[PDB]
C-alpha cells in the first residue's frame, strides 16, 4: 500500500524526489473489485445512518430557522444581510426551489412545526447526503493519503458513527455543505498528493481542489483556513520539490504557478461568482438591508431611497441632511426631552424619511437671491417643524458621558426673538471624499460630503453606532465632537428643495452600486456584523474547552424529545489524546533524533509521521485562529478541524495496524474492532439524543457521563411504552 | 596593523564627540515641557518628593529620571504640565544633557557592536554614522524620556549579546561568564526601562534556546558540561534579569514611601504602611454597635459594600445591596446581635469587642436593614441565591444570622479578635450553609451598574473572592511590612490592568497615535510641542537616507534567508567560512529577528502606539543595511575597479546620510522659525511639519 522511500545522493546530503509513481496511483486506488464493493457497503451503511428516521423532527431545530429563512429570503428575492458568504445558503434556495417552495413559510422560532407546502426533508435530504457524501470522501481522502484498505474501512465507518457530523448534517446548517466542500479540498488534495505533478491527473486534481476548495470559501469562511492549510501544504510540497534534483528548475516554478492559479485564481474566482449569483437572484429590497449605503440600495427594486434630487443648494432650502459613515442616519429632531443635561429637544440619528428630518439653511448675518454654499459659509440649521435651531450648549452628552471631547449639541430657539452665536454652523467641505467639481468647491446633493464646524466652540457635528435608550427609540446621539474621528464627522445633504430656484432645475441621483462596491460594501458589513457579534447565548462554548467534548449545545426541545449536539466522546478523546500523544511522541523524535539515535527508518513511520503533520495542520489552521476571533462561538466551529483530527486518528489506527503490530496483524484489528465497537456502541446508546427519537429517563440520567454537557434530562418518560400511547402538540 | 590601531582609538571618540553634538547641541533652548516629558519628568519628581505612584511602565527609566532630578539639584517641588515654561530653579539642561548623554552612549555602543558582529572596517563606519546621524535618535535623546534609555540598553543588550557570541568557541572562561553576566544585567535593564525590553530577551532567548539544542549535538559535551550550560544559561540569562527586574522594584518600593495620586491601586495594608495613610486608624480596630465600618472585597475587582436607597425589581422586594467603588455615606454598616438576643441600643456601657466564629447582623446605618440572602435565585448567576437587605433589629427571620470567620491576621496583635486591615475574614450563612462571595461581573443597568453578590454553596477557602476586611474604623500603632513579592505581583498586575485600560475606543480621532506600518517609509511623523512661532519647535521622524534604505534592506534581507533557504535545500553551499557565516548570523540573521520581535508586535497588538516605539525596532534594522552593505559588497573586494567603487560606494553613502541628516536637521536641532520657513523639507503629505 505504501512504497519504500526513493532518496538519492546529492552533492552534499541525500535527498528525497518528489514524483510518485504510477504504482502509487494505482495501489491507493479503487482498481479491485473488492474495495468497490467495500465504498458500496459503506454507502449503505452510511445511508442508512446519516439518513435514518429524517423529518422524525417536524418542527425547526437550532439554527434552522437562520438559514432556512434566509434560504426563504432567497426565494422571495428580498434582500438579507448574514454573517456567512451565499453559496451553503443559496444552495438551500436552489434545492428548494427545485422542490417546490415559494416562500412562504417564514421560519420564525425553534418549534415551528413546518407546513405541507415547504420542502424541508429534501433539505434535510441534501444536508443529510452532503453529510453522508464526506464520509466516503474521508475513506478515499484516507485511502489516498497512504492507509491499509480495512483501516480506512473501520474508520469510514467510525466516522459515519460520530454523532456531531449527524447532528450537525442532519438539519439545515451550513456545516453539513461546508463539511462537504472541506472534505472534497482535502480529497482533491490527496489525490493530487499521489500523481507526479505533471500528468492531467494531478491538474484535474487541483482543478477539482479548486473548485471544492473555492465552493468551501463561498460557503463559510472557515473554508479560508482550509484556502490556508492546503496553502501551508503546498509551501511543503515546493520545499521538498526544491530539495528533489532530477526536477528541473522550470517544472518547480510552473508547479508553483499552476499550483498558485488553480488554487487560488479558482477559489477567488468561484467566490466572486458566487456573490454574482447572489447580487444577481436577490434583487428586491426589503427590511433586510435597512444597514446599506443609498447607492447600495439604489440597485435594489422598489425603492424609497431619493432619487432625482436638486443638486445645487442655496441658503433658504429645506433640506436634510444624512450621516455619511453610520448607515442609520438623518438629523432629526422631535418634541421629546432629555432626561439629563439641559433637557432640550433631542437631536437624533433617525434611519428613516420623515418630515422631522427637514432643515432650512438660514444665514447669520429671506431675499429673492441663490447665495450658494460655499467652503467656509456659517449656517443656521433651522427644524420647519419644531420651531427650533441646533444649538450646542457645553453640557453633559446623553448616553456617552464618559467623555471629556464629545460636547453634547440640542435644539433650542426662537425664529426671529432669539438667534445667537451658539447655534452657527460653518460649512467645510472634505475635498478628498467629495467627488471633483462642482462639488468640490460648494454643497451639491448626493454628491459633496462637508462636516459642520460650530462656530463658537470649534467642534465638529459628531455621531457613531451608539442608539438612544430614553426617547425616540432606536434613534442615535448626534453630538458635537472635538477630535473625532473624521470619518464619523462626515455628513451629506439630500432631499432639498426651495421655492427661490426655476423648475427646470439639473437634478442629480445616486451612482447604482457597481458590482465591487457592491462586493467590497457587502463584505464590510460582513466583516463588521463578524466582529461585532456579542450575545449572551447561554449554550456558548469556549474554544479551549472544544478538544474535550464537555458542555455542548442544545437545539429542539419539544414534545417529551430533544436534539443535542454532544460528539462521539469515545471518537472525540481519541482524536485529541492522538493529538497530544502525536504531540509527545514528535518531541521525542526530535530530541532522541538530534541526541544521536536515528528516527525514521521504516517508510510506514516516515508516511505516518508525514500525513499527520499533514493533518494536524489543519487540525492547527481550522482551530488555532478561533482563539483569536473577539465574537461568540459553539461547538461546531471546532468541527472542521475535528474532520482533520479524525483524519489523523485514522493514520494512527493505520499505524497501530501496518507497523506495531507487523507480525500479529490480528491485534491490530482487535485494537480497531475495539475502537470501532466501542463508536458504534456509543452511537447505538446515544441515538436518541441526534434523531429526537424517544430515550427514558433512567437511561438519558446514566448517559451523562461529563457534567458538563446537560440536555433537560427530565423531558423524557419513565420508560418507552408511553410514548406509543402518544400525542404530540404542534406549534 | 599601525593604522588600524590608529583608527581603533582615535575613531571611537571622533564618533563620540559627533554623539556629544549631536545629542547636545540645543538642549536649553525650547524652554518648554514636550511629548512624554511631562508625564516622564514628573514621574521622576515623584522619587525626589519620595511620593508612591502609579504608572504603566518597570521603574528604573523613572528612577533613573529621577536620578538625573538628584544631579540636577531639584527636589521634585514642580510637577510637570504640557506646553508650559520652566521655573528658574529647575535646571532641565541637566536631564536633557543626562537622556541625550544616554543616547551620546548609544553611538559609541553601536560602534563597537559593529566592531564585534564581524563587518569589515568600512561597514563599522558606515552603522556608527548611520545610529548616528539620525533625526529620530537626535530628537528623542535631547528630552527627558526613557525612550533612549530603552534605546541605550537595548544597544547595550545587542553588544553584550555578541560579545557573549563571541567566546563561544571557549565557553566557561572569564569573558564567557563576563559578557554572560554583562548580557543578564543589560537584559533586566532593558525590561525594567519600559516593559517592550521583553522583545529583546526573546531573540536572546530563542538564540539561548539554539545553543542548547545545538548542544544536544555534540558528541564531545559530556552531561555534566551540558547542565552546567543549562545552569549558566538560566542563571544569568533569567535568575539575573529577573533579580534585576526585583531589585528595581525594591528600589521602587523602598524609595518612595509617602502618599500620592494613584494611591487607590493598591492593596490597603500596602497603602496604609506608607506615611500618608488615609486608610488606616490608631488606637482601635472595631467593637460592637458603635464601630461604623466600610468593608471591602480583598479580590482584585472587589469594593466597598454599598446599599442604596431603591429596592429589587426582580425578587423579594428588599433593599439592594452592591458593591461601589467610590467613597460614600451610605457605604457605612456596623454589626448588631444575632437572632434571638436583644440588639444594640446607644446607651450601653459595655464596648464590647467582637467574636468570631459567631453569627452576627450586619445592619446599614442611614437606611437600616439587615444583610440577608433571600430564597430567591440571583439575576446574572443563577447558581446560588440573592444578597438583600430586609427589616430591622426585631423583623427578619432565623437566615439572617452571618458568622465572621478568621482567614488571616496580620500579627502585631492580638490574633482571636476581628481586627481594621489586619482580618482576612469571610462571612458564611448559619442556617442556609454559604460564603459570601462576589463574581466581579457587571450587573444591568436596574442596579445603577454596580457588581454583583453572590453566596456560594461550595467555594474553597484558596479563593481570594470571599476575603473581606475593614478599611475605615469609625466610633501608639503601626502597620507591619507588607511582603515583597505579594507588593510586586499586585503592582504589575496593577500595571497589566492599566496597559488594559490603554486600549482607543474608535470613535476618537488620537491626533498623535500612528500604525506600526508607517514609522517605515515615513508616511507619518510626530508632533511634539506647542507649533506656536515663539519656541523651537521639534518633530519625530528617521532621515529618509536611513530608514527607507534599511527598510528596503529589512524587505531585501526577509528575502535573503528565503533565498539562501531555497538554495540550501537546492543542495547549494552558500557561506563556506565561519566568518561570512559568522556575519550572516549575528549582524544579519537575529537583527532580522529582533527586528521582527521588536517590529511585529507593534503592528500585532491593539494599544495606541507612537513613532517613538520604532526606534529600538529602527536600530536593528539599521545592522541589516549594514549587513547589506557588507556581504553584498564583499565580492567587489578582490577586484581593483571593485575595490574602488565599493569604497565610493561605502563613502557615497555615508556621505547621503550625512547630507540627509543634515538638510532634515532643524526637526531635530529646532526648528526656531515661523514654521513657513520649513516648507523645504515638506516633502510628503501628513507629514504634518510646517
Ligand atoms: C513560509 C512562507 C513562505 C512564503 C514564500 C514562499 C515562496 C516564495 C519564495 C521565494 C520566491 C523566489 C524563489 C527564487 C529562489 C531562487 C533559487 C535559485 O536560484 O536556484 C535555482 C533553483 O530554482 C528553484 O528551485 C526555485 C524554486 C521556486 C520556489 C517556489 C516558487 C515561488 C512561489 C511564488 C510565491 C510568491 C513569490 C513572490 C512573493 C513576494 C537554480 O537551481 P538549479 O536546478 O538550476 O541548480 C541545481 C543546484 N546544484 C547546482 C547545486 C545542483
Ligand atoms: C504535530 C505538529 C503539527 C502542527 C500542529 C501544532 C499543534 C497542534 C495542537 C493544537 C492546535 C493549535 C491550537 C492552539 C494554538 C494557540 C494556543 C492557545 O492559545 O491555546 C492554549 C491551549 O489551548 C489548548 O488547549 C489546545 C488544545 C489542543 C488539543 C489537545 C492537545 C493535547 C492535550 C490533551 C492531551 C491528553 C493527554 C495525552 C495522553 C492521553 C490556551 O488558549 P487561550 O490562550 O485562548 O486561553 C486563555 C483564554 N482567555 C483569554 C479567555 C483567558
Ligand atoms: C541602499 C541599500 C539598499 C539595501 C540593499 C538592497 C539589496 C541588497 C541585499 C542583499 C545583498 C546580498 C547580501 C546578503 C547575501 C549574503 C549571502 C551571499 O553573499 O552568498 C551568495 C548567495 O546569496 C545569493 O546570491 C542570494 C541572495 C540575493 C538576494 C538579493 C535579492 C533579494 C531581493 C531584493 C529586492 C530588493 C527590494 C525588495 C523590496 C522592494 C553567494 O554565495 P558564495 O558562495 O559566493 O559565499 C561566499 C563564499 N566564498 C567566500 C567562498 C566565495
Ligand atoms: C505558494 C504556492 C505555489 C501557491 C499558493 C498556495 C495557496 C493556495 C495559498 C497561500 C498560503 C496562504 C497563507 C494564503 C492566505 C490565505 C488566504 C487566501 C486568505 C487569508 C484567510 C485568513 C486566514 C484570514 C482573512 C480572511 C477572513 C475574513 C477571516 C475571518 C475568519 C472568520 C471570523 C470566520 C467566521 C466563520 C465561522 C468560524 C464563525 C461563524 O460560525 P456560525 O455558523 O455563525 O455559528
Ligand atoms: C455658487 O458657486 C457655484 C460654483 O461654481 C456656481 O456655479 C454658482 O453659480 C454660484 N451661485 C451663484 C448664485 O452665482
Ligand atoms: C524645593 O526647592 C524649591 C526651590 O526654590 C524651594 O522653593 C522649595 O521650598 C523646596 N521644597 C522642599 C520641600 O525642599
Amino acid at each position: 500500500p505504501v512504497p519504500e522511500l526513493d532518496i538519492k545522493q546529492g552533492p552534499v546530503r541525500p535527498f528525497i524526489v518528489t514524483d510518485p509513481s504510477a504504482e502509487l496511483a494505482s495501489l491507493r486506488t479503487m482498481v479491485t473489485l473488492k474495495e468497490k464493493l467495500l465504498v458500496a457497503c459503506l454507502a449503505v451503511f452510511t445511508a442508512v445512518i446519516r439518513l435514518h428516521g429524517l423529518a422524525w423532527p417536524d418542527s425547526v431545530v437550532f439554527d434552522e430557522v437562520h438559514f432556512g429563512g434566509f434560504a426563504s429570503q432567497y426565494i422571495r428575492g428580498t434582500y438579507f444581510m448574514d454573517v456567512h458568504p451565499p453559496l451553503a445558503k443559496m444552495l438551500y434556495a436552489g434545492v428548494a426551489s427545485l422542490g417546490g417552495f415559494q416562500g412562504d413559510f417564514d421560519f420564525e422560532n425553534i418549534g415551528d412545526s413546518f407546513p405541507s407546502t415547504t420542502p424541508y426533508v429534501l433539505m434535510r435530504f441534501f444536508s443529510a447526503s452532503l453529510g453522508a457524501l464526506t464520509v466516503i470522501l474521508m475513506y478515499m481522502t484516507l485511502r489516498y493519503s497512504g492507509v491499509r484498505m480495512w483501516v480506512a474501512l473501520m474508520s469510514a465507518i467510525c466516522f459515519a458513527v460520530e454523532n456531531s457530523y449527524v447532528t450537525i448534517s442532519r438539519y439545515i446548517l451550513l456545516d453539513a455543505p461546508l463539511m462537504f466542500f472541506i472534505a472534497a479540498a482535502v480529497y482533491s488534495f490527496k489525490k493530487y498528493e499521489m500523481y507526479p505533478a505533471n500528468s492531467l491527473n494531478a491538474y484535474k486534481s487541483l482543478l477539482a481542489t479548486g473548485i471544492a476548495l473555492g465552493m468551501a470559501s463561498s460557503s463559510k469562511w472557515v473554508g479560508l483556513f482550509t484556502v490556508t492549510w492546503v496553502g501551508l501544504l503546498c509551501i511543503w510540497r515546493l520545499w521538498f520539490m526544491i530539495g528533489d534534483l532530477t526536477k528541473s528548475s522550470k517544472s518547480i516554478f510552473k508547479v508553483a504557478f499552476a499550483k498558485l492559479a488553480f488554487l487560488l485564481g479558482v477559489p477567488f474566482a468561484l467566490y466572486l461568482v458566487f456573490f454574482y449569483i447572489h447580487f444577481q437572484s436577490l434583487t428586491l429590497d426589503g427590511d433586510g438591508a435597512s444597514f446599506f449605503s443609498p447607492e447600495f440600495r439604489s440597485t435594489l427594486k422598489n425603492n424609497k431611497i431619493p432619487q432625482n434630487v436638486v443638486a445645487d443648494v442655496g441658503i433658504g432650502s429645506i433640506i436634510s441632511l444624512r450621516h455619511l459613515s453610520t448607515m442609520g442616519g438623518y438629523l432629526h429632531s422631535h418634541s421629546h426631552n432629555y432626561p439629563a443635561g439641559s433637557e432640550q429637544q433631542q437631536s437624533t440619528l433617525y434611519p428613516h424619511m420623515d418630515a422631522n428630518n427637514d432643515w432650512l439653511l438660514e444665514l447669520y448675518n429671506s431675499l429673492t437671491t441663490f447665495q450658494n454654499l460655499t467652503d467656509g459659509t456659517k449656517v443656521r440649521l433651522f427644524h420647519t417643524v419644531t420651531r427650533c435651531r441646533l444649538h450646542s450648549h457645553d453640557h453633559k452628552p446623553p448616553v456617552s458621558e464618559s467623555s471629556d471631547w464629545q460636547k453634547e449639541v440640542s435644539c433650542y430657539g426662537y425664529s426671529g426673538f432669539d438667534g445667537d452665536a451658539n447655534d452657527d454652523w460653518v460649512v467645510e467641505i472634505d475635498k478628498k471624499n467629495s467627488a471633483p467639481g462642482v462639488a468640490q468647491e460648494r454643497v451639491i446633493a448626493l454628491d459633496t460630503k462637508f462636516r459642520l464646524r460650530h462656530a463658537m466652540t470649534g467642534c465638529y457635528l459628531f455621531s457613531h453606532e451608539v442608539k438612544l435608550p430614553a426617547w425616540g427609540f432606536e434613534q442615535q446621539e448626534v453630538t458635537c465632537a472635538s477630535s473625532g474621528r473624521h470619518d464619523l464627522t462626515l455628513w451629506y445633504v439630500e432631499n432639498n428643495s426651495n421655492p427661490l430656484l426655476p423648475e427646470d432645475t439639473k437634478r442629480i441621483s445616486y451612482k447604482p452600486a457597481s458590482f465591487i462596491s457592491k462586493f467590497i460594501e457587502s463584505h464590510k458589513k460582513m466583516w463588521h456584523i463578524n466582529k461585532n457579534l456579542v450575545e449572551p447565548h447561554v449554550y456558548e462554548s469556549q474554544p479551549t474547552s472544544w478538544p474535550f467534548l464537555l458542555r455542548g449545545i442544545s437545539y429542539w426541545g419539544e414534545n417529551n424529545r430533544n436534539v443535542y449536539l454532544l460528539g462521539n466522546a469515545i471518537v472525540w478523546w481519541a482524536v485529541t489524546a492522538f493529538i497530544g500523544i502525536f504531540g509527545l511522541i514528535v518531541i521525542t523524535e526530535l530530541f532522541s533524533w538530534q541526541l544521536g539515535k536515528p528516527i525514521l527508518k521504516d517508510s510506514k513511520v516516515v508516511n505516518f509521521h508525514v500525513q499527520v503533520i499533514h493533518y494536524l495542520l489543519g487540525f492547527a489552521v481550522h482551530y488555532a485562529p478561533s482563539f483569536l476571533m473577539q465574537r461568540q462561538m459553539f461547538l461546531h466551529h471546532y468541527l472542521p478541524a475535528y474532520y482533520f483530527g479524525i483524519l489523523a486518528l485514522g493514520h494512527a489506527l493505520d499505524i497501530i495496524v501496518s507497523y506495531v503490530f507487523r507480525s500479529k496483524r490480528q491485534m491490530g484489528y482487535a485494537v480497531v474492532i475495539t475502537f470501532l465497537a466501542a463508536s458504534v456502541y456509543f452511537f447505538k446508546s446515544f441515538s436518541p439524543i441526534i434523531y429526537g427519537t424517544p430515550w427514558t429517563q433512567e437511561l438519558c440520567q446514566k448517559s451523562q457521563w461529563l457534567s458538563g454537557w446537560d440536555y433537560n434530562c427530565n423531558t423524557y418518560f419513565s420508560s418507552l411504552e408511553e410514548y406509543k400511547n402518544q400525542t404530540l402538540t404542534k406549534r | 596593523s599601525s593604522l588600524l590601531r590608529l583608527e581603533s582609538v582615535v575613531m571611537p571618540v571622533i564618533f563620540t564627540a559627533l554623539a556629544l553634538f549631536t545629542r547636545m547641541y540645543k538642549i536649553g533652548i525650547n524652554n518648554h515641557v514636550v511629548w512624554d516629558e511631562a508625564h516622564f519628568g514628573k514621574f521622576g519628581s515623584y522619587y525626589l518628593r519620595h511620593e508612591f505612584y502609579h504608572d504603566v511602565h518597570p521603574p528604573l527609566g523613572k528612577m533613573l529620571v529621577g536620578l538625573s532630578g538628584y544631579l540636577a539639584g531639584y527636589n521634585g517641588s514642580w510637577d510637570f504640565p504640557s506646553g508650559e515654561i520652566y521655573p528658574d530653579y529647575l535646571d532641565y539642561v541637566k536631564m536633557r544633557l543626562f537622556n541625550a548623554s544616554f543616547s551620546a552612549l548609544c553611538v559609541p555602543l553601536a560602534y563597537f557592536t559593529a566592531k564585534a558582529i564581524g563587518f569589515s572596517l568600512p561597514t563599522v563606519w558606515l552603522m556608527t554614522v548611520l545610529v548616528l546621524f539620525e533625526n529620530s535618535y537626535s530628537t528623542l535623546g535631547r528630552f527627558i524620556l526613557l525612550d533612549s534609555m530603552l534605546l541605550f540598553f537595548t544597544v547595550a543588550s545587542f553588544f553584550s549579546f555578541v560579545m557573549f557570541h563571541n567566546q563561544r568557541s571557549k565557553p566557561f572562561s572569564r569573558k564567557w561568564w563576563k559578557w554572560l553576566l554583562i548580557t543578564g544585567i543589560s537584559l533586566g535593564c532593558t525590561i525594567s526601562v519600559k516593559m517592550v525590553g521583553l522583545f529583546i530577551i526573546t531573540m536572546v532567548g530563542i538564540y539561548t534556546v539554539i545553543d542548547l539544542w545545538t548542544f544536544l549535538a555534540d558528541k564531545s559535551m559530556s552531561w555534566k558540561t551540558y547542565i552546567n550550560h543549562w545552569l549558566a544559561r538560566i542563571f544569568g540569562l533569567i535568575i539575573v534579569p529577573f533579580c534585576i527586574f526585583l531589585l528595581c522594584f525594591k528600589i521602587h518600593f523602598d524609595l518612595l514611601s509617602h502618599s500620592g495620586t494613584g494611591d487607590a491601586n493598591m492593596p490597603s495594608l500596602f497603602q496604609a504602611r506608607l506615611v500618608g495613610s488615609d486608610v488606616g486608624q490608631g488606637p482601635r480596630d472595631i467593637a460592637l454597635g458603635s464601630s461604623v465600618v466600610s468593608i471591602k472585597n480583598q479580590a482584585l475587582g472587589g469594593s466597598l459594600l454599598h446599599s442604596h436607597i431603591q429596592t429589587y425589581p426582580d425578587g423579594s422586594n428588599q433593599q439592594q445591596v452592591t458593591c461601589y467603588g467610590y467613597k460614600d455615606a451610605n457605604n457605612e454598616w456596623f454589626f448588631n446581635r444575632e437572632r434571638g438576643l436583644p440588639s444594640w441600643s446607644e446607651n450601653e456601657t459595655d464596648i464590647e469587642y467582637l467574636k468570631p466564629g459567631t453569627s452576627y447582623r450586619l445592619v446599614h446605618k442611614s437606611t437600616g436593614r439587615n444583610l440577608h440572602t433571600h430564597p430567591v435565585a440571583a439575576p446574572v448567576s443563577k447558581t446560588q441565591w440573592e444578597v438583600s437587605g430586609y427589616g430591622d433589629n426585631v423583623v427578619g427571620d432565623n437566615k439572617d444570622n452571618w458568622v465572621i470567620e478568621i482567614m488571616d491576621q496580620r500579627g502585631d496583635e492580638d490574633p482571636e479578635k476581628l481586627h481594621t486591615l489586619t482580618t482576612s475574614f469571610r462571612i458564611k450563612n448559619l442556617e442556609m450553609g454559604c460564603y459570601l462571595a462576589q463574581t466581579g461581573n457587571s450587573l444591568p443597568e436596574w442596579g445603577f451598574r454596580q457588581q454583583e453578590v453572590v453566596c456560594m454553596k461550595n467555594p474553597f477557602k484558596r479563593d481570594k473572592r470571599t476575603w473581606w476586611n475593614i478599611e475605615t474604623h469609625e466610633n501608639d500603632f503601626q502597620y507591619p511590612k507588607t511582603n515583597f513579592l505579594k507588593d510586586f505581583i499586585h503592582l504589575n498586575l496593577a500595571m497589566m490592568a492599566t496597559n488594559n485600560a490603554l486600549v482607543p475606543d474608535p470613535d476618537k480621532f488620537d491626533y498623535l497615535a500612528s500604525s506600526a506600518w508607517q514609522w517605515p517609509t515615513l508616511n507619518v511623523g510626530l508632533r511634539l510641542c506647542g507649533w506656536g512661532d515663539d519656541n523651537p519647535k521639534y518633530f519625530l521622524l528617521g532621515t529618509p537616507a536611513s530608514t527607507w534604505a534599511s527598510s528596503v534592506a529589512v524587505l531585501a534581507f526577509m528575502a535573503t534567508v528565503v533565498i539562501l533557504l531555497i538554495r540550501w535545500q537546492r543542495q547549494y553551499v552558500d557561506l563556506r567560512n565561519p566568518s561570512n557565516w559568522n556575519v550572516f548570523l549575528m549582524g544579519g540573521f537575529y537583527p532580522l529577528l529582533a527586528w521582527g520581535l521588536h517590529y511585529m508586535p507593534f503592528v500585532i497588538m491593539s494599544r495606541v502606539t507612537y513613532v517613538h516605539h520604532y526606534l529600538p525596532a529602527l536600530y536593528f534594522a539599521l545592522i541589516i543595511l549594514a549587513y547589506c552593505f557588507d556581504a553584498g559588497l564583499q565580492k567587489w573586494s578582490r577586484s581593483k575597479c571593485g575595490r574602488i567603487m565599493r569604497f565610493v560606494l561605502y563613502a557615497g553613502f555615508m556621505a547621503l546620510v550625512i547630507g540627509c541628516f543634515w538638510y532634515f536637521s532643524p526637526i531635530s536641532f529646532g526648528m526656531e522659525g515661523p514654521s513657513s520657513n520649513f516648507r523645504y523639507l515638506n516633502w510628503f503629505s501628513t507629514w504634518d511639519i510646517a
